[PDB]
């Protein structure tokens, strides 16, 4: 895998935190 | 949808030689990356001279060709986008300008000019954007489809049947578009009347400094925009999470099927992998083409009241055809009742009966309020009357021509207007004929203009502005009568003409009504509050409230005691 | 431009988050091709079920975060824009009420509405589709020219002549497209004034029977319009094509250079094929960042008017600071002469020289154009006189403060004009407070009070669009009750009674009951002037 895991953890929780606002909205 | 694509009718040879273009360019840009490919594959492997000069000038022709296939088909499909545009604004303005005299009591001056130029406008860009965009990756999706099929037909299949569940949620929203763009239109043209108000008149803000009040105006006039725009963002927003998702999920239901199928063995790796391949394309052009649709549901919004005014129905008697070789201003009055069509219960006019005749002059007098510009406006075919006859030689108005009606019966105006052009266009204004500058100057001598224009630096071409602020109110009354008097009317109507000239241009206004040789050809109906002009006249009805109270000669109506006597004996 | 930004500021968050949401979704698209690859790669042959379930999973994170984050990119983007609009459109319209009046004899109403309703988009519209396109293919070109480092010298060799070979036409393209937006914008304004004549007097064209000439007038200015619209997509067009075959023969050339490099063992045949791609996606990204800020260069310059409508000082005197508790009302012309600054070489006025004073009644006479109403402007600081001084209590008109200086000095026009609203909003118009019973003893002064009672909802009942639902009569005296309703000190009438019919014209001849006020009278008729204190007769701009 080119991306390192740090980074994809990374954007998991940058997803995760979008999801959670959208929802909070 | 089907009222959007009406004003293309027109010009259907022209996009069909543009979706020509377009096909052959989709499949020029399908093939020529592969061929470039392989060629260059070819001059980089081992070969002659010649072999690397013959591939390298066939990339270069094919390139060559594709830039001017695109360039042909931009510039047709700009070209007939350019004439559409023209074509709907013209159109528009012209149904406009076939409504009835109430119309634009209802609709005003702003409001009617954001429809026509701004409203239109919008639609045209609209539909110029989309349009190619459209034709454009319909034709890809189409291309792609058929090595999807090559690539693996059960596939195919299942995608294609997915693909309607894809568009079930914008059917549901687009209404929602619809409604929004109708109000921020709405709220545009709002704003647009308030600015146009407030630029004209500016003298009257000044002297009673409110600027800061229409400022006020302008401002609660955006706040509805912006409380519009705040939906529009959010709309957008979640419009494009909904498109990415939707693409999203067939992508990953087809590479979950070819997962199960590919187990089994009921399908080939080599197959399977050509088809997503091509799979992935296709779904890219199926999102861009759901995210065409919101577009097109707010572009339906956005035209909803230009498309009113076209279908609109005017509510007044279409142009007659009469053009009588010669006529006399025999005019009849015949029980004539009328009432405003906004307060249809309130009847200002009840029960008028009189005559004009050739060469004789009729006064109409009466306290403000009467209904005196009310029997002018009648006069003029402006309005109909609700209960009566009113015949011109024998015949009612609507059947005479248009323009022969105007050029046979002409008024001035109480308070006349004129247009921003120069003096001579402005006598000479709605002649089909331009007459000759000895009949203007013959004119102008007449209704005492000439005095003042002849002064001017430039004279008869000097411009004035707008709304004739340039010129004094004397001076703007006159140049009304003449503006009158240039038609050779058979019916003239004096609108309280003298109430700005001075007591010198009031004896040209005498000799023209009791002096001039041209009586004998022409009726005259004389409104004014300035009663030592009307002792002259042939015949005086006295008007209050709506209806006739006394007539007669000013000896016959001095002789008897009544309302023309106490008027006349004011003190 | 400087300009734009500074007016932009107060939107300065929102841009940072849309800036924001934008990196976010660029880094998810940078490494959603991965994963796609690898799917790619295990359906081609030796499948395995597990690792192909994980790199679906990871494909969809990484499609969800992107897609979120260009979602909101976008709703940020496009309120900005519309933001930006209002605030154009507000500032705008403030600026254009406190010009002079000679500004508005030059300019015309409807192109002024024109140039509030078109040029403003095109300002705003700047935002939104530019800054995307430009920072994503920032970020393209810089990812791709590291990538090539491959071969360095032939970077070097790219650099010098694919960049700079494009600079020389855009000089003169963006040129000439600012030329044409500029005629466009003209044209567009030109072809709303039109409309704006034709529907504001449509009774009189009407009248005329002249409606199919409007329209043929409006078709005229239409295809003008169309002409300059051809014109700027046929030069698009051309220049469009004239950068894809420079790209074409910047490829040509180094195909063959590296071609040339490849069989002097400088790199391998496979070194030198990915070196082609780069190539290719390299060039067409500097050209369309080169393309889209040209564009945004263009789209600014295209709309001077609007700045220089924004920021035009207007010819007036600096604002007066006099605010008197009491006034005593004395006028007086000491050599006033004046000529129309529109016109200027053509005086009106010749060294008039009067006093009024309170408690009496002067009446100004004399012929059409005479310059009466010229005197009663400068009366009320409208204009200001070429020579001499007018004075108001000894001390120079201009000098007071405006709203305290047209609340004490009121006037009639000669041809009264109202605006669309209720009677009581004309009336006690410009006015922040104003009792019911002020209203009502105003109008009962005025005489207006009779027909009031007649309409269906009285006072609150809609004046028509510069009243045209009423009589004239009931038009001037509403004007008259307007006056009124001030109270001022010094009142002028300019024929406020031209309209009205005998029995009322001789029941308002009392406009000194009080005896505390200076009236002004202009007028026509010799009876209403035959009261007056003090007669004036003017005759060609000159008192005798
Ligand atoms: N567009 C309109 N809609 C409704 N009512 C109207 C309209 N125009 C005029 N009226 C009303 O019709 C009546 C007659 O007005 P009109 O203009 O005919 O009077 P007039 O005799 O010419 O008056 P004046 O002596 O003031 O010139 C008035 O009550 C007036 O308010
Ligand atoms: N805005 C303007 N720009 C240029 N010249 C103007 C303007 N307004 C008036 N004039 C000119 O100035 C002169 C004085 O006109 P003014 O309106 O003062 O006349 P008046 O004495 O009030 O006449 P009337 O009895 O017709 O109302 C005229 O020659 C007129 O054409
Ligand atoms: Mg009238
Ligand atoms: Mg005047």
């Amino acid at each position: 895998s080119e991306p390192p895991q740090a980074l994809v953890v990374f954007y998991v929780a940058l997803t995760a935190v979008m999801v959670a606002v959208a929802l909070y909205a | 949808v089907r009222r959007l694509l009406g004003c293309l009718g027109s010009e259907t040879r022209r996009l069909s030689l543009f979706l020509v273009l377009v096909v052959l360019s989709s499949l020029g840009e399908m093939a020529i990356p592969f061929f470039t490919g392989r060629l260059t594959d070819w001059i980089l492997q081992d070969g002659s001279a010649d072999t690397f000069t013959r591939n390298l000038t066939l990339m270069s022709i094919l390139t060559i060709a594709s830039a001017v296939l695109e360039f042909v088909g931009d510039g047709i499909y700009n070209n007939t986008m350019g004439h559409v545009h023209s074509h709907l604004q013209g159109e528009v303005f012209g149904a406009v300008l076939r409504q009835e005299t109430e119309f634009f009591q209802q609709n005003q001056t702003g409001n009617i000019m954001s429809r026509v130029t701004e409203d239109t406008s919008t639609l045209s860009d609209s539909l110029s954007e989309n349009l190619s965009l459209f034709l454009w990756y319909l034709v890809r999706g189409l291309c792609l489809l058929g090595i999807m099929l090559w690539g693996s037909v059960s596939l195919t299949m299942v995608t294609l049947i997915t693909l309607p569940l894809l568009f079930l949620l914008p059917k549901k929203v687009g209404k929602w578009y619809q409604l929004l763009e109708v109000q921020v239109r709405e709220s545009l043209a709002k704003s647009s009347q308030v600015a146009i108000e407030a630029l004209s008149a500016m003298p009257t803000v000044r002297s009673f400094a409110n600027e800061e009040g229409e400022a006020q105006k302008f401002r609660e006039k955006l706040q509805e925009i912006k409380t519009l725009n705040q939906k529009e963002a959010v709309a957008y927003a979640v419009n494009s999470w909904t498109t990415s998702i939707s693409g999203m999920l067939l992508k990953v239901g087809i590479l979950y099927i070819g997962g199960q199928l590919v187990t089994s063995g009921a399908v080939s790796s080599g197959n399977l992998v050509t088809f997503v391949l091509y799979q992935m394309q296709f779904t890219q052009a199926v999102e861009v083409l759901l995210s065409i649709y919101p577009r097109v549901q707010k572009a339906v919004g956005s035209s909803e009241k230009i498309f009113e005014y076209l279908d609109r129905t005017p509510r007044c008697p279409p142009s007659g055809l009469l053009t009588p070789l010669h006529l006399e201003g025999l005019v009849q009055f015949q029980d004539v009742s009328f009432a405003y069509p906004n307060r249809p219960d309130v009847l200002v006019l009840q029960g008028l009966t009189f005559t004009l005749r050739p060469g004789e002059v009729t006064a109409l007098v009466g306290p403000n309020g009467s209904g005196k510009s009310t029997v002018a406006a009648l006069l003029q075919n402006l309005y109909q009357p609700t209960g009566g006859q009113l015949l011109l030689d024998g015949k009612p108005l609507p059947q005479y021509e248009h323009r022969y009606l105007h050029r046979q019966v002409a008024a001035v105006g109480q308070e006349p207007q004129v247009f921003g052009r120069s003096l001579q266009e402005n006598i000479a204004y709605g002649l089909t004929q331009k007459p000759t500058m000895e009949e203007i100057t013959a004119a102008a001598v007449k209704s005492g203009a000439h005095s003042f224009i002849s002064g001017l630096p430039q004279g008869y071409d000097t411009e004035v502005d707008e709304a004739g602020s340039q010129l004094s109110g004397g001076q703007r009354q006159a140049v009304a009568l003449a503006r009158a008097l240039i038609r050779k009317p058979c019916v003239l109507i004096l609108d309280d003409a003298t109430s700005a000239l001075d007591a010198n241009s009031q004896l040209q206004v005498e000799q023209l009504l009791y002096e001039s040789p041209e009586r004998y050809s022409r009726s005259v109906l004389l409104i004014t509050q300035h009663l030592s002009l009307v002792e002259q006249a042939d015949h005086i009805l006295f008007l209050e409230g709506g209806a006739i109270r006394e007539g007669g000669t000013h000896q016959q109506l001095m002789e008897k005691k009544g309302c023309y006597w106490a008027m006349v004996q004011a003190p | 431009m400087w300009r734009l930004l500074k007016l932009s500021r107060p939107d300065l968050p929102l841009l940072v988050a849309a800036f924001f949401f934008l990196v976010l979704a660029v880094l998810g698209e940078t490494l959603i091709p991965h994963y796609s690859g690898r799917v790619i790669d295990i359906l081609g042959g030796d499948f395995d079920p597990h690792a192909f379930a994980s790199a679906i999973f990871f494909m969809c994170l990484f499609s969800f975060g992107s897609s979120l984050s260009a979602g909101c990119r976008g709703g940020c983007f496009t309120y900005t824009m519309s933001r930006i609009n209002l605030r154009i459109r507000e500032q705008l319209f403030s600026s254009l009420l406190r010009q002079d009046l000679g500004f508005f004899q030059e300019t015309k109403t409807g192109e002024l509405n024109s140039r509030l309703s078109s040029d403003t988009t095109l300002m705003s519209n700047w935002l939104p589709l530019n800054a995307n396109v430009l920072l994503r293919s920032l970020v393209k070109v810089v990812g791709l020219y590291g990538f090539m480092l491959s071969i360095s010298p032939r970077l070097t060799l790219l650099s010098l002549l694919h960049m700079p070979f494009t600079i020389a036409a855009e000089k003169v393209y963006n040129t000439r497209h600012q030329e044409v937006l500029r005629e466009i914008q003209d044209a567009v304004a030109r072809a709303g004034q039109v409309v704006r004549e034709a529907v504001g007097g449509l009774q009189t064209v009407r009248s005329f029977g002249a409606e199919e000439h409007e329209v043929c007038r409006y078709k005229e200015a239409l295809e003008q319009c169309r002409q300059l619209y051809w014109r700027r997509d046929l030069e698009r067009a051309l220049y469009l094509l004239v950068r894809r075959v420079l790209h074409l023969g910047v490829q040509m050339l180094m195909l063959s250079c590296g071609l040339q490099q490849m069989q002097d063992g400088e790199l391998t045949q496979g070194s030198l094929l990915s070196f082609m791609i780069y190539q290719e996606s390299v060039g067409s990204y500097v050209q369309t960042l080169v393309y889209i800020y040209g564009d945004m260069l263009s789209n600014v310059g295209a709309a001077e008017k609007v700045f220089s409508y924004m920021d035009r000082q207007p010819n007036l005197p600096s604002p007066g600071t006099l605010a008197p508790t009491t006034l005593q009302g004395v006028v007086k012309f000491q050599d006033v002469s004046f000529a129309y600054p529109n016109r200027p070489d053509r005086p009106v006025l010749k060294g008039l020289t009067f006093t009024l004073r309170p408690g009496e009644v002067t009446a100004l006479v004399g012929p059409n154009g005479s310059g009466k109403s010229t005197v009663a402007a400068l009366l009320q600081n409208l204009y200001q006189p070429t020579g001499g001084q007018v004075l108001l209590d000894e001390k120079p008109i201009s000098q007071y403060e405006h709203c305290y200086l047209h609340s004490q000095v009121v006037s009639v026009g000669q041809e009264p004009v109202l605006f669309s609203g209720s009677v009581r909003n004309n009336i006690a118009y410009g006015l922040q407070s104003c009792e019911d019973d002020k209203v009502m003893a105003a109008a009962q002064a005025a005489h207006a009070d009779d027909f009031i009672q007649e309409m269906e909802h009285g006072i609150y009942t809609d004046v028509g669009e510069k009243g045209s639902q009423l009589a004239a009569g009931q038009k001037q005296r509403l004007a008259i009750a307007r006056a009124l309703v001030r109270d001022p000190r010094v009142l002028i009438l300019d024929q406020a009674t031209s309209a009205l019919d005998v029995q009322c014209e001789q029941a308002l001849q009392d406009w000194n009951s009080r005896g505390d006020r200076t009236v002004l009278v202009i007028a026509h008729r010799l009876q209403t002037v035959q009261r007056a204190h003090q007669i004036l007769v003017l005759q060609e701009g000159k008192l005798q």
